[PDB]
RNA sequence: AGUAGUAACAAGAGGG
RNA sequence: UAUACCUCUGCU
């Protein structure tokens, strides 16, 4: 996919 | 995709993926409240199976007594009660034809059994619900209440120490008619204090007499509750407990079976899981062996609905006297006795119900003996009906229930009854074109029906299910099926061509069992252990068993490595002990030590494994014999924990005694009530029985037996004990009179 | 607590939950308690399934892709719950699974 | 022969037929009609998000709440926190408050 | 409210 | 009737 929405990259 | 685990059984059989389909790692179902409503279900469809009987009024308690045996034989499929006698009968005399001697030498160790038990004997064993109170009690309790109170009446023989004594003792006290009992009340005292004047609770008792009836129904009394944590199913069920006057009755009777089921290859009963399935194995060698190459042969995973609630005292009566025949008359009336209580038993109806008002906000309880009285405004309709039937049923305060039986009343005698028809299957007996042979326990069996042709077995079906249903054997049309012989299904053991492993029944003994940390490793190792034996536990899982029971084990009791940075209120002792220690590989883990175990040391206790290993000064701390931490029991209860796999047998693991064999507190809810006392009570007889024990060293291995007073019996004692101390030993002559003179002071204060 | 692939440790924390009073006797006894937890998820495409929450929105969130950053909004899905000793005892065996 | 007496005495209404098994001939379970059946977790599954921080602690170790502060101190861009999904059945501002 | 599920918890008892 | 407190209990 695109991002993880469990382990967001902020 | 969407993943769905039930398409493995495209490829896997169901039988060798069987584990996916128990889902015991989630907490199982218990009840909220009370068990009222269970118990009037229970006792209302007990009496509509046998409602075609004939009803009569006790002579001596004055309740309603529905009895269905030979009555009209039944015309429908539903549960049945309508046992008849003969064909009972016949079905006893058919086990009695095919094992010559059976009968006989189960009733001479029965004898022999009856003529050596002693009354110690019931304080051993599961709770039993206690007339003196109205409640369930430890059976040790129960038993010395019961004896108090019959001495405090007229009622003394069991001062012999005999358990026979015992019994005569309570079928004499049901000829009182003011049998008087102690009951405790709490009182309301105003005392002054430096300088104010406070209220203090206090508990006086207060003596009751009571009615002949009153007794009697106390005695035939058996309590019921709700049965937690049962697995398998959507509602809940309501279970039993006996009482004391039938508890030594019953403990001969089911001996009595027990000797019976023990040399019956038929019977499940009272063997364990491996030898099940051995006593399966053999009928289906036998039954191959025994048939032809034309023949066919078709298994019966079986199993019988409304087990308890159809079979009948009555019945147990007439299979007692039978399996007694010929015996003296005073041993077949003795263990009549049990029958017949349970003919006249009552259920106790339990706690009752809480109501509930939205606009005021507010609950209250109401007492089971209060649904007699009681408008019926509160209840929800269901709830309405049954109390409008169990009104009929009802006598001081408990619902009368002559008829069927309850789970937990009563264990073997009943499996004695269903192996019988197994029995009947034989070919000399039936002679037809069928035949047939299984195993059996409690409600559940295989059968295994051989024939001719299919048409065959379909007849044998019938002939078995008809039988059963002539002696109140319900077999379930919904939960049994059959197929030819090569699978089925017995008490959660699964056989394909051979039994296969159901290791998921055992996951949840997978964890900290929670007596100490001693028992607690030793138990936990051994868990794993066997089951790699007996249910296919792989050498990797269980290794990953080991890790997983060591983290938690070091999780539940604080007690994690001496090298950790974790962070509990046990990290920083153990830290020392860390730092202090040389050896730290002898450090049990609940010292803050390594795990020693693998696959190979499963079946060697912690201490011994790290017995080389272990500093000194540690080692004689860790197995320190004057440590206040341990219970000194009798050896009978050492190394004993409880565990429910049956209705609650004890589990002996290894372990060496240390520091860490300690006992957890006790419940102190009590101290809030009217029973206070018994704390008290108990904190006496402790003392005397310490006591006693210094005296006789041995009473902590084998009871003492003797009719002589515990004071007299330490006096003898201790006479020569000074005599032989000094007259060929070393000790003084001055204190050889020291010590008499003091067994004449107190030989005097009596 | 857990380990990447990378080998890097980490400490995550999901939200939190607010124990009531817990004067626990009988083994069915409840505690109260509230969770706070976080999510991007948008409880309005599944209404449904958040029949007993409370969704609030808190904040924003600059989050990485491949080669460009995206804003989404940080939701807190709130709801009151309870366990009991015997649910909560096994739920610290789940081990066993 | 008192059990074949009363064998031939029962009405032959008292059987149990065999009727063979064929899964081709069976149904597929009846499942229920009703409201949408609701998430009971007792906390997010794959709704979950995390706030984490890098750190060398083993599985258990270090202050919970000074671990989450950590955590926390590693987002900004809260926002002032508004409802948006109510539970129907909820004073919603308690939850907010 | 919420847990829960055939009946309960959402503290009980006392200092009345 | 309301509000503080205080004591015991967490399988009894
Ligand atoms: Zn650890």
């Amino acid at each position: 996919p695109s991002y993880s929405p469990t382990s967001p990259s902020y | 995709m969407d993943v769905n685990p039930m398409l493995i059984f495209l490829k896997v059989p169901v039988q060798n993926a069987i584990s996916t389909t128990f889902p015991y790692t989630g907490d199982p179902p218990y009840s909220h409240g009370t068990g009222t409503g269970y118990t009037m279900d229970t006792v209302i469809r007990t009496h509509d199976y046998s409602s075609r009987g004939i009803w009569k009024t006790n002579s001596e308690t004055g309740a309603q007594q529905l009895n269905p045996i030979d009555g009209p034989l039944p015309e429908d499929n539903e549960p049945s009660g309508y046992a008849q006698t003969d064909c009972v009968l016949e079905l006893i005399e058919g086990l009695d034809r095919s094992h010559p001697g059976l009968f006989e030498t189960a009733c001479q160790e029965t004898i022999d059994a009856i003529q050596q038990t002693r009354v110690d004997k019931l304080t051993q064993g599961r709770q039993t619900y206690d007339w003196t109170l109205n409640r369930n009690q430890p059976a040790a309790t129960a038993l010395a209440n019961t004896i108090e109170v019959f001495r405090k009446n007229g009622y003394k023989l069991n001062e012999s120490g005999r358990l026979i004594d015992f019994l005569k003792d309570v079928l004499l006290s049901f000829e009182n008619d003011s049998m008087e009992v102690t009951t405790h009340f709490q009182k309301k005292k105003r005392i002054r204090d430096n300088k104010k004047m406070i209220t203090q609770r206090t508990i006086g008792k207060k003596r009751v007499k009571l009615t002949k009836k009153n007794y009697l129904i106390r005695a035939l009394t058996l309590n019921t509750m709700t049965k937690d944590a049962e697995r398998g199913k959507l509602k809940r069920r309501a279970i039993a407990t006996p009482g004391m006057q039938i508890r030594g009755f019953v403990y001969f009777v089911e001996l009595l079976a027990r000797n019976i089921c023990e040399r019956l290859e038929q019977s499940g009963l009272p063997v364990g899981g491996n030898e099940k399935k051995a006593k399966l194995a053999n009928v289906i060698k036998k039954m191959m062996a025994k048939s032809t190459d034309e023949e066919l042969s078709y298994t019966i995973t079986g199993d019988n609905t409304k087990w308890n609630e159809n079979q009948n005292p009555r019945i147990f009566l007439a299979m007692v006297l039978r399996i007694t025949a010929g015996q003296p008359e005073w041993f077949r009336d003795l263990l009549a006795v049990a029958p017949i209580m349970f003919s006249n038993k009552v259920a106790r109806l339990g706690r009752g119900y809480m109501f509930e008002s939205k606009s005021m906000h507010l609950r209250t309880q109401i007492s089971a003996e209060n649904l007699s009285d009681i408008n019926l405004r509160y209840f929800n309709e269901d709830t309405k009906k049954k109390i409008e039937k169990i009104r009929h049923l009802m006598v001081e305060g408990t619902a009368s229930l002559s008829p069927g039986m309850m789970m937990g009343m009563f264990n073997m005698l009943s499996t004695v009854l269903g192996v019988s028809v197994l029995n009947l299957g034989q070919r000399e007996i039936l002679k037809r074109t069928y035949w047939w042979d299984g195993l059996q326990s409690s409600d559940d069996f295989a059968l295994i029906i051989n024939g001719h042709f299919k048409e065959d077995i379909q007849q044998g079906v019938n002939h078995f299910y008809r039988t059963c249903k002539l002696v109140g054997i319900n077999m379930s049309q919904k939960k049994s099926y059959i197929n030819k012989t090569g699978t089925f299904e017995f008490t959660s053991f699964f056989y394909r061509y051979g039994f296969v492993a159901n290791f998921s029944m055992e996951l949840p003994s997978f964890g900290v069992a929670g007596n100490n940390e001693s028992a607690d490793m030793s138990i936990g190792t051994t868990v794993i252990k066997t089951n790699m034996i007996n249910n296919d536990l792989g050498p990797a899982t269980a290794q990953m068993a080991i890790q997983l029971f060591i983290k938690d084990y070091r999780y539940t009791y604080r007690c994690h490595r001496g090298d950790t940075n974790l962070e509990t209120r046990r990290t920083k002792s153990i830290k020392r002990l860390w730092t202090e220690t040389i050896s730290k590989a002898g450090l049990l883990v609940a010292d803050g030590g390594p795990n020693p175990y693998n696959l190979r040391n499963l079946h060697i206790p912690e201490v011994c494994l790290k017995w080389s290993l272990m500093d000194p000064d540690y080692r004689g701390r860790l197995c320190n014999p004057n440590n206040p931490f341990v219970h000194h029991m009798e050896v009978e209860s050492t190394n004993l924990a409880v565990v429910m796999p049956g209705p609650a047998k004890s589990l002996e693991y290894d372990a060496v005694a240390t520091t860490h064999s300690w006992t957890p507190k006790r419940n102190r809810s009590i101290l809030n009530t009217n029973q206070r006392g018994i704390l008290e009570d108990e904190r006496i007889y402790q003392k005397c029985c310490q006591v006693f024990e210094k005296f006789f060293p041995s009473s902590t291995y084998r009871r003492p037996i003797g009719m002589a007073s515990m004071l007299d019996a330490m006096l003898s004692r201790a006479r020569i004990d000074a005599r032989i101390d000094l007259e060929s030993g070393r000790i003084s002559s001055q204190d050889f009179s020291e010590i008499t003179n003091t067994c004449k002071a107190i030989e005097a204060l009596k | 607590k857990c380990r990447d692939t990378s080998g890097q440790r980490r400490t995550n924390l999901y939200g939190f939950i607010i124990k009531g009073r817990s004067h626990l006797r009988n083994d069915t006894d409840v505690v109260n308690f509230i969770s706070l937890e976080f999510s991007l998820t948008d409880p309005r495409n599944e209404i449904h399934k958040w029949e007993k929450y409370c969704v609030l929105e808190i904040g924003d969130m600059e989050i990485r892709t491949s080669i460009s950053t995206i804003m989404k909004p940080v939701y807190l899905y709130v709801r009151t719950n309870g366990t009991s000793k015997i649910k909560m005892k096994w739920g610290m065996e789940m081990r066993r699974c | 022969g008192n059990i074949e007496a009363k064998l031939g005495a029962m009405s032959e209404k008292v059987n149990a037929q065999i009727e063979s098994f064929d899964p081709r001939t069976i149904r597929e379970l009846e499942l229920p009609e009703g409201k949408f059946c609701t998430q009971r977790s007792k906390f997010l599954l794959m709704d979950a998000m995390k706030l984490s921080v890098l750190n060398p602690a083993h599985e258990g170790e270090g202050i919970p709440m000074k671990d989450a502060k950590a955590c926390l101190d590693t987002f900004w861009g809260w926002k002032k926190a508004t409802i948006i999904k109510k539970h129907e059945k909820g004073v919603n501002t308690n939850y907010l408050m």
